Parts: C-alpha cells; structure tokens; sequence
C-alpha cells in the first residue's frame, strides 16, 4: 500500500485528468471548486 | 411546464427528463427515448447465456425509505406552495419500526392528485434496490435501457425475476456488458385516493376592504 | 481507554502462539414481522459454545479491519461468507425480505489451550467486543472462469447508526405528519407513523397552513410573509471562505415557498428565537381582538424569560430605554424577568405553565398565556370557552362547531404561546414576535447513581446526551450502549474552574445562563 | 426600464419577479440549500439573465419584460408600455395580475 | 509515467468510484458538483 | 480492469490524498465539497 | 463560535486554539496486540532516545483495529499551556444597547 501512496502522490496530475474526464463526461468539473 | 432558456440546453433537458422518468439514447445512432414501462412479455434470459460473470449488490440502506413528503406549485394556493406528505404502515412494520422521510420538489407537476399518485410510484419503487451486472454474447444484439428482462437462474431460485436494462455498453468485438434494476409490477399501480377540494385557499393580499 | 483485566495483559505479554475465535451473533434479515431470529457463527475451525450458545463454525471467511479517527465517521465494516451455502444465498434473494435495520454484534474471544475462553472485559468477565452495529447492505460475485477454478463470495456490509448522513428526523407543523395520517378504503387514517401513538389524538397544527394567510392581513407589506431566521451564526471552519461564510449569514426568511422555516427548533440553554404562528383568529362581536398561537420550541422547557415585539423587549435594558420608553425592571445589572410583570417585584424566575400576563405597553392589551410544552397539556381554556360558544368569526363564517378547537388540540410535547392582542389607533398592526426563553431539561447524572433530570444543564456532554438519545427527534440511541462511569469523568473535566477572570465582570450573568451570580458561574465550557 | 423607473415606488423602481421559482430538486442538494436558494425576486441591475425570454407548454403564470415605455405628449398621465412575455405562439392569454390582484375573481 | 496516464484515463470511473467512498463515508459527495 | 477496481477500492484514502496535494498546488480542496 | 455567549469564556478558548496550533507535528506507527484498549483522546509519552524524546507527549487522533490484532496508530503533538489561559480584564465598558425602532416622547 505505502509504495502505492508514494507512487500515486508521484503522479497525482493524472489521476486530476482522469477524474475530469469522467466529470465532463457527465457534465461537471472541479473547477467550481476553484472559484467556489 | 416553464423553461428559463437561460439555463444550459443539457441540464434544462435533464431536468424535463426527470420530470417523467423518461431517458434517451443514440445506440443504433437514431435519438430515441424510452420510458420505464411494466410490460407484459419481456425478452426471456438465463444465466447460461452469458459469459457466466455475474454479480449483485444491494444498497438497501441508503436508498430505502418508507414514508415521503413532496413539494409543488398549485394554483389553488395562488401559485404559492403545497407540501403533500403520507406514510406507510406495511412498509413501516417490515422494517423494524424505524421511520425514514423521503423529500421530494416537483417542479412541472400542479394536479395534486396527479402529483401524490407519481410520488407514490417513487416510495413503491424505492422498495426495490437490487441491481445487476453481468455480460452478453452478440446475438442478444439491440437492447436498449428501459426494455424489461425476465431473467430466470434456479440456484437463486429467480423464476421470470423482472428487471429493466438500465446501462448498456457496445463494443467492436460485439460483446455487450449490461446492468439491471429491480422492479415489482405493484411500482406502476395506484391506490385510490380522496377529494382535496377542502383546501382552495385563496391567497388575496395588497388590497383595502371598503367602507 | 477501556481497562482491560491485568491477567489477560500478563497472559498475552508471556505467550507466543496465540487462539483467537471471532464469534457473531446476527438478526436474521426479512423478518416480516417484528420478532425475528438470530442466527450464531464463528471463523474458529469448530464449533464453540459460550453463554451456551453454539455458535457454528465454517461459514465466515474474512473480517475487515476498522477504523476510527477524531471527525465523525460511519465506521463502516465488511465481512463475508461462502457464496456455496445454498441457504445464504437464499437468504438474500428473497423478495419480500427488507433489514433496513437488522443488528449485528461481533465478540472477539482469546481461547486458552483448555478451550476455554479467556476473562479480559473486567465489566462482564469475558470476551471482548470487536464491534457492533447495523446491516446496512450486502452482494454476492460469482466469477466463472471458462476452464479451472471460479469462486463465489458473499458480502455483507456494515456500518454505525449514522450511515444515512442524510437523515431528517425533525418535527414540522402539518396535522398529517403529526398524527401520521394515511389513506383507506376512501378515507384519511391515523397509523403507526405517529412518532408516538398519542399523537394521533392530536388534531394540533390542522389550521396552521391557511392561520399564515390570514395573519397577512393585519401587517405591512414589509412583512407579511417574511420570517426572521434561526441559528444566524452557524459553525465556521477551515471548509469555508471568510466572504461566503458572512455572506451566507442571513436575517431573514420568506416562508411562502420555504418549508424548512417551520421544523422546530430544539434549545439548550438561554436563547432568543422566533414565534412559529399556527393560529390567528378575531372574535365575532370585536374584530379588534385578535387571537394568535406561537409554537416556539421543543420538549418541556425550564420556562419563557422574556418577549420582544418588534425588537423592543418588554423590560428595560438599562436606565437609558427606561428613559426612551415605558418598561418594567432591568436586565442589566439585576436579572428581572418577566415575572415581574405579574408579581410587581424583581424576580429571576422563569414564567410558570399556564399563567396570564398583561403587559400593558401604553398602547392597549397584549395578554399572555404560557404553556411550556410538557406532556399532558391540555388545549388552552380560554380558546376552549370561545369556540364552545361558536364565538370565533371565521368558525362562524365557516359554520364550524366546537369542533373548531376543544380538547383534541393538546399540542404535546410542544411549548406554545397565547397572544391576545388589542388593535387601535396606536397600534395599527401587529408587530413582529420573538422570545428568549430557557431550554430543555436534561438529564443530568452523577457519580453516586442518581439521576436530577430536572432543568437544564450548560454541558455539552449532558447535551449531546439527550440529543443523541431523544427518539422522537434525534439520532434514537439506547441508552445501555453508553458507558456512564465514563460520560461521569468527562463532565467531571469540563466542569473545571477557570480563573482567568471574575464573576463581577459580567452583569447580564442571568440572561448569560447564571442562576446566581455569586455562586461560582465559572467552568471552560458553557453552551447556550 | 430607466424611463419606466419614475413611476414606482421606491420598493420596486428595479425590482423583477423570478421565473421558474422551484427547480427541480435531487439527493445532489441538501433539503436548506435547495430552499435557501429558491428565491422569489431579482434585480435587473447588474443582471442579465432576467431578460431572456422564457419558453412554456401547458399553463403557467410569468412575469412581463418591459421593453418600451412613454406617455403621450398632451397628458403625460397616459402611459404606453409593451411587455413581452414567450416564445413561439403561444395558444393564448387567459389572464392578468396587477400586484397580486387578479382581474377575475378567485 | 505516461503509460500510467494512459492507463487511468482507460479506467477513470473505478477511480471516481473509489473517491465517492471515502467521501461518502466522511459523508460527502460529487454530486453537489452536479447540481452547482 | 476489475482486479484495478478492487485494489483501488480497498486503496482508496491514496487517491484521495492525491487529489487533495493536486488541488492544493492551485489552491483548492474537496472540504468545500463538506460544508456545501 | 456558534453557541458560546460568555464574552470572557470565548476568550479564554480562543486562546486554547491559539496555543494549540504552534504544536503541528503528527507521527505514525504501528502497535502489537498487547496494547489493545486505546482509543482516540487517549495520553501517551513517548520515549526515543535517538530523537532526544523524552516522555514527549502526545494524544491519540487515529485508531485502526484489526482481525489478527496489529494496531495502527497516529499521535498529534501538544503542550501542556495549551490548557492553561492567562489572566484577562472587565469588559463591561461596552454593552452597547442596540436600541431601535422606537420614537421619542415629547
């Protein structure tokens, strides 16, 4: 597991796109977190 | 219905959509809807004709509810609001006496008759929380969501078990991954009900009563 | 911390090779009816008998582990069984099952080579409790492979009393959720979904929707649906944006399409809140004399301190409004209350269940009556001996008998209060209502055993006690889950004394909460 | 609009009514932020949206859009106003509200 | 890295699942995106 | 693709880490999603 | 603060707040099963010679029980003054009586 959280903060940036790419399938984005 | 056009095209049809249960789709490329229906002679299906994977889940506790409260515009309030609200005792005493409210705005809906039989559909449905999963050889090609399946597995003792196609997944290959919602008959199916006229209130205001 | 007995500490310390049996004992789900099965299993590679319950071994296969932190969590759990046992299989896929709550208990048991099992709960001289709570759902996955081995599991998954975060279980003023109103053979019913079965008698807020658009006709279009909100500062955090949070801060509320306004409030300690009207009638003969029916809040309340019409209270803040404006006594320095207004002397005292007080503003008679929401209040005698005369004008209108208002309208459990308002030339309308007001008793233990349960208490242990363990709102938790030797301890250090100043610094101490301002008021934590 | 101002009351001189007061609510919104946010009124100083123009079907009661006013020269106490109210052709107005008061009685 | 971008973006909703269980089980969720 | 959902669910606390030092870096995070 | 009124008492907590936010550390690790019984808000000291500690001292934030009995652990450091509040002065000077709504008398 701890290799895998090290891993992951390693490469946080993708896990951000796929997320939005799932969001914006359905309409949404983390970006009005960023205004909010 | 009233639309404000200022909303965005996707979440004013998404909100027209909920107002009926109504969902659309572009597999087989035509733009078609269909609506949640109990049929009378669903497609046949056994678990031998998948691909074997199979799996179920079960979210009873959040989802369950057993008594309900609904919000509407009537014009025999002016346009000001009505709150329609009942419980069920059947329901009430198959769980364990524990009381849960579900809350519900109507948006587009003024008949209140109309509106407490459309709520009643939703409490009897949200009895049924069982969904399904599972994986189709091409043949069983053109299904949509919304077509209903009996679905018969005797391990389980499922006998023509009912369930409406809910998401579908084509592929190149021809493989199709589906999953199934549960319903009951009874879901589509309403109880009488009583006159309401007894509460027409008229909601007059900013005037001065003569001498 | 719980103490673990010290031979079980020494015992584990020493020995290197260690059994350990887990044993469940499970509501069966889909109980049709109320009384319901229990079945008993256990991981251990037997059977295992303890109380002398057998508890059946082989159908567990893994429990998961459980967390806790310092926030709030469901602490959810799983564990799983063959998907091969037939009769579990079954035991899912019934139709007519539910198990909505179903309660599961998960002991965790040392076994000694004698195969007996080892005292460590010094409570109970036994096993320990690994965890304990509700079914929430389930699955099953069976993977078949085309060739070699497929499996075939069940889940079931668990999680505290909280694991519907969105739960509601407020009380709100509509007859049909009160009395628990349901539809038969063409008729309207009370049934079981009363939260108490007397509720049903109850025929209390069935005016209530259209009393509101009556009562907008004796105010000025500034307010006649407005309403002024509850609980203004609600709780900053780190979640927030300062701007958001203040901006989201609001005064009012329009109750013409907003129901949220009229649940009601529950309160601990002192604390000044809005009217909710369920009732506004004019006697026939007098159109002048306006009746009106404020429900403020919830269970029996140590009692009414003050009223503000408008935003002018009826006793004087200091010397200075005594000046500006007819009142009686002063808030400031000596705590009166509205006592006074009834015994014409300085009192402290809370109002008393039922009383009439006439404050005469100068302006024509407001009237009184206090009912501080006990239960087994009965429907307020003075309406009573109206509408048994048929003396109201809109049951007159109507045609209504005394049916109108009698003894049904009980209103339990609920404070309310009766205004009789005088309209004339120097009071065109009627103002605005709001109360301060001394809140829920609460019961108070101590640490010989006794249980005071007679006012209200400043402690936010004792307070998220009751609100925790109040059913008919409220999380509806038995109170023999909690530990009360520990709850003890803990009032015990949030009762500590501060030094840091001195009582005399703070005049208001009556209206802060105080019921002396000489005995020591002084602890870190007060709650209103 | 700025012209139609110098006729009301302080109350309302840029005050409009809102459309579509209850959207639809879902579990994606808490029940207070849902009712907290379901507002009666506007401002169409500093906004916009105000002034798109609605589409309905079936029956439903909606603010005008003022979009011209003037008084006749001679006797300024003669007032011309147009409002517009939907889209398409509509099957026909079945009624007014001046304030809240309605010309056929309730 | 890349190969990792390519992977997640291939799989994106198991990850938007596992997100909506642990804000799920502090008791949140993304669907207030949805309807912001 | 399954054997990555149930890893990632029984993972699931990383991503979520991950997404927050993500968010972070611009000078957002999910919190708002539990006041809101 | 939502539900404190005592001017002198939200004072004094604020000043608890204060003190406590100097101490950030937080440090994990893991327990054998001869430990078990510890929960949140639990006191520990904490002795490693290699890092100086002595008797350092720390509350229990985080548990994770499990089957076989391994216990994870997370601590949060704090001081003791962070209990202790100085002293502080009348603040009565300033009861501002916000009077309204309310016309003089001749």
């Amino acid at each position: 597991a701890a290799s895998f959280r090290e891993f992951a903060s390693s490469n946080s940036g993708a896990l951000r796109d796929a997320v939005e790419l799932a969001l914006n399938e359905n309409g949404a984005s983390l970006k009005t977190l960023g205004n909010s | 219905t009233i639309l404000d056009t200022s909303e965005s095209v996707f979440k004013n049809v998404q909100g027209l959509l909920e107002s009926y249960g109504g969902a659309i789709n572009n597999l087989s490329g035509q733009y078609r809807v269909t609506v949640e229906k109990y049929s009378n002679t669903p497609l046949e299906i056994n678990f031998l004709d998948t691909y074997g994977d199979l799996e179920l889940s079960d979210t009873t506790g959040r989802n369950k509810f057993n008594s309900v409260q609904a919000s509407i515009v009537d014009p025999a309030l002016s346009w000001k609001t009505n709150s329609i609200t009942f419980y069920n005792s059947n329901y009430k005493e198959q769980d364990k006496n524990l009381d849960k409210k579900l809350q519900l705005s109507f948006a587009n809906i003024t008949n209140y008759y109309t509106a407490r039989s459309f709520a009643d559909r939703e409490l009897k449905k949200s009895r049924y929380s069982r969904t399904l999963s599972f994986s189709l050889p091409y043949q069983f090609i053109g299904i949509e969501p919304n077509d209903a399946i009996a679905f018969t597995y005797d391990r389980y003792g499922w006998d023509r078990k009912y369930f409406l196609v809910d998401e579908v997944e084509n592929s190149r290959e021809g493989k199709i991954n589906v999953t199934l919602q549960e319903y009951g008959e009874d879901v589509f199916i309403n109880s009488g009900q009583v006159d309401n006229s007894g509460n027409d209130i008229p909601d007059i205001s900013n005037n001065v009563l003569p001498p | 911390m719980k103490q673990i007995l010290d031979s079980a500490r020494n015992y584990l310390k020493n020995n290197s090779r260690i059994k350990t049996a887990s044993l469940i004992s499970l509501e069966l789900p889909g109980s049709t009816g109320t009384s319901t099965a229990f079945i008993y299993l256990t991981d251990y590679f037997r059977d295992v008998i303890y109380n002398g319950i057998l508890y059946q071994a082989g159908k567990v296969k893994s429990i998961s582990p459980h967390k806790q932190n310092r926030d709030l969590s469901i602490g959810s759990l799983s564990f799983t069984i063959t998907g091969t046992a037939q009769d579990e299989v079954l035991k899912l896929v019934q139709n007519g099952v539910s198990f909505l709550d179903r309660t599961v208990s998960i002991h965790q048991a040392i076994i000694t080579e004698d195969g007996s099992i080892l005292p460590v709960d010094p409570d109970t001289n036994g096993p320990l409790l690994y965890f304990r709570g509700r079914i929430t759902g389930g699955g099953i996955k069976d993977n078949i492979s085309t060739s070699g081995v497929g499996t075939s599991t069940i889940t079931w998954n668990c999680s505290n009393q909280f694991y519907d975060f969105d739960r509601v279980n407020g009380r709100y003023t509509d007859d049909a959720s009160h009395r628990g109103l349901e539809v038969v053979a063409g008729q309207l019913l009370p049934s079981n979904g009363a939260k108490r079965l007397e509720y049903q008698e109850d025929y209390g807020f069935f005016h209530a929707n259209k009393s509101i658009s009556i009562l907008a006709k004796y105010q000025v279009q500034e307010e006649r649906y407005k309403l002024k909100s509850k609980k203004k500062l609600f709780g900053l955090s780190r979640s927030y944006s300062l701007k958001k949070y203040y901006e989201t801060v609001t005064k009012e509320v329009d109750i013409d399409f907003n129901l949220a306004a009229k649940y009601i409030p529950v309160v601990y300690g002192v604390q000044k809140i809005p009217g909710i009207p369920i009732f506004a009638d004019t006697e026939l003969h007098n159109p002048n004399i306006v009746y009106v029916v404020y429900a403020f809040a919830e269970g029996e309340i140590d009692g009414f301190l003050d009223f503000s019409f408008g935003d002018n209270p009826m006793i004087c803040v200091d010397a200075n409004d005594s000046s500006a404006r007819t009142c009686f006594g002063t808030k400031k320095i000596v705590g009166d209350t509205m006592q006074r207004i009834a015994s014409g002397i300085s009192s402290s005292s809370p109002s008393v269940h039922g009383q009439e007080y006439r404050y005469n503003d100068g302006n024509g008679d407001i009237r009184i009556w206090t009912y501080h929401g006990k239960s087994n209040q009965t429907a307020s005698d003075v309406l009573v001996n109206i509408a048994r005369n048929r003396g109201f004008y809109l049951q007159n209108m109507n045609g209504n008998g005394p049916e109108y208002w009698d003894a049904r309208y009980k209103l339990l459990d609920t404070a309310y209060a009766v205004v009789r308002f005088t309209i004339n030339e120097n009071r065109t309308e009627i103002p605005e209502v709001s109360a301060e007001i001394q809140g829920k008793k609460v019961k108070v233990y101590h640490s010989d055993g006794r249980v005071t349960a007679n006012s209200t208490s400043l402690n936010g242990i004792w307070q998220t006690l009751d609100y925790l363990t109040s059913d008919r709102y409220g999380a509806n938790i038995t109170i023999d889950q909690f530990p009360l030797q520990q709850l003890i301890q803990e009032a015990a250090i949030l009762d500590i004394i501060d030094e840091s100043y001195q009582v005399s610094w703070q005049p208001y101490w009556r209206y802060v909460g105080w019921t002396n301002p000489l005995a020591e008021n002084r602890q870190i934590v007060q709650m209103n």
